[PDB]
């Protein structure tokens, strides 16, 4: 019964901590022609053949609201846009005077404006034409005379034409002497003990899609809508809503752009729309009538679970388009649709879009960027996997929310804990030194 | 790794080897992880440096002078190495972490180390 | 340093001492160079570790048990100490070094720790 | 902390887990202090590396083969353990350090790792 402190090293424990975590990718099919920024050359392949070890009889505390994964990807992802438009070309000397008409669609939104640019050479400026979309380009006068948006508050770094921008599903990694644990808990929901736990090296691929009203191309919840919220009955909080089943949006972009070159500088290039071919058309999103009705009407039937009230949606109630419209980026093109159609047959719901180009990301005024056209159409095939809503008797009105991307990331890494080992430890035994 | 997390203590010996062996352009995306490096080295050498002072440098199983307090636990070792689980027991000393570890510096090496020399 | 790489085995062996003990502004010019200093560390760290686990943390010269397979050499210490020099050695080994490394820490440690406390 | 470099170099060792423990944004401000603890962790394991080719591993007090010269020192313990600092004793030492540190090298290590494995 003489028993004796031991030392034991290598022990299998650990602790709730906040660390560094590291970019990793399934892939390296990503060439350098590309320069995908979530191919960056600096981050690394992950395991082909990944292990996962279920620890049994345990009982661990998950937390998605307080969970610190989700503010690292956030940051990164900001760090990352900045340092990818760094070094690209600045469209400061366009905040002169627009010379503005309309285009010839005639018997809306697009206008042919002139300006005055300086040429490679100091002493001259030259008269050229661009076309713009009318959210980019606010009047000076009552007369035909504009300028762009942003000269007001803040200078323009126009998007590098060489780098894309699209999702390329990302894990994060733990660094050496941490660990990363995973709900398998199937209806996990916010906060609380997870029963059926297990260790990872590392998450499945996220991929780092932008939207607001509607999340797009996420994992749907393995039997039912699951409904995640920080506290339910606060009302400034946003609900999130994954579903089970994901509801497709096919959307274009149904004219036919050019591109011209405008030389702005000794090897700075601006790009700007050229002429538009054939016909001129308003950008769309198709969503399927009968799959949206059943989904937002089982969204409605699990919400009232923790409600008991009959609820009902509606459109949201205003802001900048950015909250107000559904907005996503969609081959390098930047969307905003109306959704009032959504949140209200066998047909098809067609939303009206409208497309910018000057954009302040993250509700970081101050720092605007240009998006450069594409040339050609632009056809994307996404998938609705949940919402971000908020709410306002005998019913209840929720209605679209958004605008803060961190709650786009927390729908993916909810599922996920950072430990980290604590190895050294001490037990009872008769064994003494001597 | 950890897959003895659910295992007994006892059990759980046979894994020590596993726990502990893996423990080893100017931009904020590299300086960062640069740091990690650094700081993982840094608490690998802090864990080794204490293994050392309790003359356990060598050791995974390492017994040391310093009897058991009641105050500490009162558990018998049929439940301890055959039923609980390491998470388990860490929760149930947790609070006399830093009185132990005290206790074994302060005992083990100027016991050993005058008595050795003469 | 070196100077032992072309003497045979045995002979070499009074030089590990040698081969053993080099081992330790907001510019490129300089974030390579401390970045090659984290890994000089990191490099020694993981030797020492992994000599730790075999119980070969204070040895230059460390027996172990397994022993030696025909498949992995089938010459007699006659050639292997006194006329092969360790370059020589290394590459007929190369393929087995895997393989007798995971044989120590599989054995060598686990069947003394728990032996010990025992 | 340097309480005993007052002390006689007998009463101060008491002291030497004292003294031998505290040995563990893109803007200089940070990367300076990056740098500051790579260095603290070089210095702690060139120290290790040196008490590890000694055989002193494991020890504070170390005792080694390499009996004294008269030209090092000619005073005898009583005034060296009893009256004289630490600080007193290195000013006398100071010129000999890398003399004993190589009869210490190139004797100790070399005539007991041969011996053990014969
Ligand atoms: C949710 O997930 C979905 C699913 O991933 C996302 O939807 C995807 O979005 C992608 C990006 O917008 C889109 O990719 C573009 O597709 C265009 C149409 O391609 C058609 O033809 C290909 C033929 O495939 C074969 O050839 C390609 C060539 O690389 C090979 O890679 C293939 O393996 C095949 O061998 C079909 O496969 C498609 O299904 C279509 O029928 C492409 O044209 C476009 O490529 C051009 O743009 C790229 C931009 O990075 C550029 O890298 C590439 O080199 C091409 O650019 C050349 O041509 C332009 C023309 O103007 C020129 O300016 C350039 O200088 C250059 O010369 C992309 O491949 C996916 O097709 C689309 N998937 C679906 C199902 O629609 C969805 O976006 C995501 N949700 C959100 C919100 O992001
Ligand atoms: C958006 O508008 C673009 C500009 O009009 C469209 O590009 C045109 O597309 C048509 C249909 O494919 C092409 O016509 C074919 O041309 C090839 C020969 O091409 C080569 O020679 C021409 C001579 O001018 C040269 O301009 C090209 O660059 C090539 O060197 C013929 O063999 C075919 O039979 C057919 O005539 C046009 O040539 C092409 N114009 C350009 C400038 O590329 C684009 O297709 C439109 N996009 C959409 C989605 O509608
Ligand atoms: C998204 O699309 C919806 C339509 O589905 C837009 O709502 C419509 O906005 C127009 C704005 O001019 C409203 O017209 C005005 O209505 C008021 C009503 O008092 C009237 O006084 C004005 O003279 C004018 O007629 C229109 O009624 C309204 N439709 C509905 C059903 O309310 C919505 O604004 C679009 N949102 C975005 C962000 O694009
Ligand atoms: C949007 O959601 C739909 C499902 O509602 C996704 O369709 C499914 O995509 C997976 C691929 O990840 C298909 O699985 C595999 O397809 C290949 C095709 O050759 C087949 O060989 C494999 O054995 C396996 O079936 C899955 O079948 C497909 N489901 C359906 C009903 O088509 C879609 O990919 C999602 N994303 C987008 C942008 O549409
Ligand atoms: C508890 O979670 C584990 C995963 O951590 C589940 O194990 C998986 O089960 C599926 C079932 O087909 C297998 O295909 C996977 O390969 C298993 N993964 C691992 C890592 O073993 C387990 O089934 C879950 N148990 C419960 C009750 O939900
Ligand atoms: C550019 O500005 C001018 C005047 O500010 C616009 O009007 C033209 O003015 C010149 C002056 O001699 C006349 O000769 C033209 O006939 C005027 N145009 C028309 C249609 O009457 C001109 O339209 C503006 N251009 C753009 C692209 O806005
Ligand atoms: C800068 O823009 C101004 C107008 O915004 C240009 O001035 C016009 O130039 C044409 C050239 O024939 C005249 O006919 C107009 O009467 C001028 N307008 C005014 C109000 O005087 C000016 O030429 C542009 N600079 C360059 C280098 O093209
Ligand atoms: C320059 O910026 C200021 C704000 O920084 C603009 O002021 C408001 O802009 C919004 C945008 O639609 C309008 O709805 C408000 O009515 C504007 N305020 C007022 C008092 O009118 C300002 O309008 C911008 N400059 C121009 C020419 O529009
Ligand atoms: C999932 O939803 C349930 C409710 O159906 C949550 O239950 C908790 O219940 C206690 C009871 O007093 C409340 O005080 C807690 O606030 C509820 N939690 C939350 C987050 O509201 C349960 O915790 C939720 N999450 C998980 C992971 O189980
Ligand atoms: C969600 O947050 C709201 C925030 O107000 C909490 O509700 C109110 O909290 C205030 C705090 O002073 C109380 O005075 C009110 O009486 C509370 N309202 C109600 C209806 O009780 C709410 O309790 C939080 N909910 C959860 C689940 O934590
Ligand atoms: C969105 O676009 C996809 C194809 O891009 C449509 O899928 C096609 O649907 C028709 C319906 O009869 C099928 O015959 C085709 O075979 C389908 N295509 C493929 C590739 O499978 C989808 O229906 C569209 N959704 C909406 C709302 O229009
Ligand atoms: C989780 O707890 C269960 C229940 O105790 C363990 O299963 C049995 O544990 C008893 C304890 O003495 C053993 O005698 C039985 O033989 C175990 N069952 C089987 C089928 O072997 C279970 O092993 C525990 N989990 C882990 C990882 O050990
Ligand atoms: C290089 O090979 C030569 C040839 O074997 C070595 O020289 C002789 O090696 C034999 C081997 O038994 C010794 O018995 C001789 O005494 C060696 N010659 C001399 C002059 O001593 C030579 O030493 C080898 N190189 C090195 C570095 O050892
Ligand atoms: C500083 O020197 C003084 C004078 O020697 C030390 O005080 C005495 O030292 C003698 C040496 O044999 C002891 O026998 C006495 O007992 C000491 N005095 C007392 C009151 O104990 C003094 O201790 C030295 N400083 C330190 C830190 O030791
Ligand atoms: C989840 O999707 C499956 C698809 O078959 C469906 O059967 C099930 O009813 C859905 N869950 C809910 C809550 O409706
Ligand atoms: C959409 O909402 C508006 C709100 O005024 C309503 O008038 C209209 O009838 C609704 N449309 C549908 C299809 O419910
Ligand atoms: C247990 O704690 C008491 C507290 O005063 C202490 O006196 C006693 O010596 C301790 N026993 C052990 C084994 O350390
Ligand atoms: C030699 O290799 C064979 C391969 O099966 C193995 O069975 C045998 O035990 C090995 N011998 C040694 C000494 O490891
Ligand atoms: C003392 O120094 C002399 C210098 O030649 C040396 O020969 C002698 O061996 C040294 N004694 C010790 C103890 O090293």
């Amino acid at each position: 019964e003489n028993l004796w402190v031991t030392v034991y090293y290598g022990v299998p424990v650990w602790k709730d901590a906040e660390t560094t975590l590291f970019c990793a990718s399934d892939a390296k099919a990503y060439d350098t022609e590309k320069r995908n920024v979530w191919a960056t050359h600096c981050c690394v392949p992950t395991d082909p053949n990944p292990q996962e070890i279920v620890l049994e009889n345990v009982t661990e505390n998950f937390n998605m609201w307080k969970n610190n994964m989700v503010e690292q990807m956030h940051t990164d992802i900001i760090s990352l846009w900045d340092q990818s438009l760094k070094p690209c070309v600045k469209l400061t000397p366009l905040c002169v005077t627009l010379n503005c008409t309309d285009v010839n669609a005639t018997n809306e939104e697009i206008k042919n404006c002139s300006f005055n640019i300086t040429t490679e050479l100091r002493d001259k400026k030259k008269k050229v034409y661009a076309l713009f979309y009318k959210l980019d380009v606010v009047p000076i006068d009552d007369n035909n005379s504009y300028r762009l948006i942003n000269c007001n508050t803040s200078a323009i770094t126009q998007a590098c034409p060489k780098v894309s921008f699209e999702p390329i599903p990302i894990h994060y990694c733990a660094p050496a002497g941490f660990a990363i644990l995973k709900c398998n808990d199937k209806k996990f929901n916010g906060t609380g003990p997870c029963k059926n736990v297990s260790t990872v090296q590392c998450t499945h691929g996220i991929k780092p899609v932008v939207s607001t009203q509607l999340l797009l191309n996420g994992s749907l919840a393995e039997e039912e809508i699951i409904i995640r919220s920080e506290n339910i009955t606060n009302n400034a909080k946003t609900i999130i809503v994954q579903l089970n089943e994901s509801v497709e949006i096919n959307c274009t972009r149904p004219n036919n752009n050019t591109r011209k070159s405008i030389r702005i500088g000794p090897g700075q290039w601006f790009y700007a729309t050229g002429d538009i071919i054939g016909d001129i058309r308003q950008a769309h999103c198709n969503i399927s009538r009968t799959k949206w009705n059943k989904t937002l009407q089982q969204v409605a039937k699990k919400l009232r679970e923790h409600f008991n009230k009959t609820i009902i949606f509606n459109p949201s109630s205003g802001g900048d388009l950015e909250i107000t419209t559904h907005s996503f980026n969609c081959g390098g093109e930047f969307f905003y649709c109306n959704t009032s159609e959504l949140f209200n047959t066998n047909n098809t719901i067609t939303l009206p879009c409208r497309i910018k180009q000057i954009i302040n990301m993250w509700q970081r005024v101050g720092q605007a960027m240009y998006a450069p056209p594409i040339e050609g159409k632009i056809r994307c095939t996404s998938n609705i996997t949940g919402l971000l809503l908020t709410r306002d008797n005998n019913t209840e009105t929720f209605r679209p929310g958004g605008g803060d991307m961190r709650d786009n990331w927390r729908s993916e890494l909810y599922k996920y804990k950072v430990v980290k080992i604590e190895p050294l430890g001490v037990a009872p035994t008769r064994c003494k030194r001597r | 790794f950890l897959g003895a997390a659910g295992s007994t203590m006892g059990a759980a010996s046979m894994t020590l080897t596993v726990q502990a062996r893996n423990l080893l352009q100017l931009t904020v995306w590299g300086i960062k992880q640069l740091q990690a490096r650094v700081l993982a080295v840094e608490r690998y050498l802090k864990d080794q440096q204490l293994l050392g002072i309790w003359g356990c440098s060598g050791k995974l199983i390492c017994c040391t002078n310093v009897p058991w307090n009641s105050s500490w636990s009162n558990k018998s070792q049929d439940e301890i190495w055959d039923n609980m689980t390491w998470m388990e027991w860490d929760k149930e000393i947790n609070n006399y972490t830093d009185i132990i570890y005290s206790l074994i510096e302060e005992s083990q090496n100027q016991q050993e180390k005058n008595e050795q020399e003469l």
